[PDB]
């Protein structure tokens, strides 16, 4: 039945703007308490805001505070999370989130999450200057150095799939 | 803020053995505040335990939840392979609310045939599947990575 589907995840400039939403459908959706949290890089889990479920009450951990911006739409059946003043320890994975009861702030579903990267742009202070041949260039470079990254996590995995395989040939 | 704290960190065990994951509060709670989540490695968190004992739809029987106060525990009576994730505990009593780290659990000699060929055929299926979530993920990571590095370039590329 509960489905919680989150878009509008991407790349980010530290300081830039992101509004995510979450369509959510089997329930009713303005009987509950809803929340955003997200998974960082060291995949830690940080609660990043909570709305009532009319929409009243909004919380927020101070991190967040005059940053983040929580909202529904009860016409639509959706979430939003309007993301200002971008910083590096906000690249995570977004997750939607419903609380069963108030009264003890477990989480009962969760959506897939929409990933945000805050990714830095210092690197064009000095290749503004290059010439579109040697951009280029570079830009270039980087294929083979993510396919060979790619290709060596599939012979990782290839080899955690072997012996396995071989355990099931063996019956 | 209630700092929640977990042990172990990371654990590595057998199918078959009894697992025990404690979370440690730093200020006293109601039972009825405290949750675990499990996380399978490539898929999101999903709710375990709620209120220290409860178990949540479709979680079987083999977990349990104790505690008050300040100790509280996740025990898993007998490891299946399939219980291979990320555990962790939750306080709902106040704002903020707040995640222990983690507690990772993984197969001890998980790649060794010899231990391997002694599971059952449907068993070793179910964990070979598990697999391409993980590498998936993986590689989405990489793509993230690499879409970043290309920025800067692209830009300064455009701004000629």
């Amino acid at each position: 039945d509960v489905k919680l589907v989150e878009s509008g995840g991407g790349l980010v400039k530290p300081g830039g703007s992101l509004k995510l939403s979450c369509a959510a459908s089997g329930f009713t959706f303005s009987s509950y308490t809803m929340s955003w949290v997200r998974q960082t890089p060291e995949k830690r889990l940080e609660w990043v805001a909570t709305i009532s479920s009319g929409g009243s009450y909004t919380y927020y951990p101070d991190s967040v505070k005059g940053r983040f911006t929580i909202s529904r739409d009860k016409a639509k059946n959706t979430l939003y999370l309007q993301m200002g003043s971008l910083k590096s320890e906000d690249t995570a994975m977004y997750y939607c989130t419903r609380i069963g009861y108030d009264e003890d702030y477990a989480m009962d579903h969760w959506g897939q999450g929409t990933s945000v990267t805050v990714c830095s742009g210092s690197d064009y202070e000095f290749l503004k200057s290059w010439t579109v041949e040697d951009l280029q260039k570079r830009l270039l470079a980087l294929d083979p150095m993510m396919e060979q990254e790619i290709e060596e996590i599939r012979q990782k995995y290839q080899s955690k799939r072997q012996p396995i395989l071989d355990a099931i040939e063996a019956k | 803020q209630i700092v929640v704290t977990q042990r172990p960190t990371t654990m590595a065990a057998s199918p078959g053995d009894k697992i025990i994951i404690t979370c440690s509060v730093s200020s006293i709670i109601s039972s009825n505040y405290l949750h675990w989540y499990s996380q399978k490695p490539g898929f999101s968190p999903k709710l375990l335990i709620y209120r220290t004992s409860n178990l949540a739809s479709g979680v079987p029987p083999r977990f349990s939840g104790s505690g008050s106060g300040t100790s509280y525990s996740l025990t898993i009576g007998t490891m299946e392979a399939e219980d291979v994730a990320t555990y962790y505990c939750q306080q709902g009593s106040d704002i903020p609310l707040t995640f222990g780290d983690g507690t990772k659990l993984d197969l001890k000699r998980g790649s060794d045939y010899e231990f391997l060929k002694s599971w059952t055929v449907e068993d070793l299926q179910k964990r070979l599947l598990a697999l391409d979530p993980m590498m998936e993920q993986e590689i989405e990571e990489i793509r993230q990575k690499y879409q970043c590095k290309r920025q800067p370039i692209l830009d300064a590329i455009e701004a000629k």
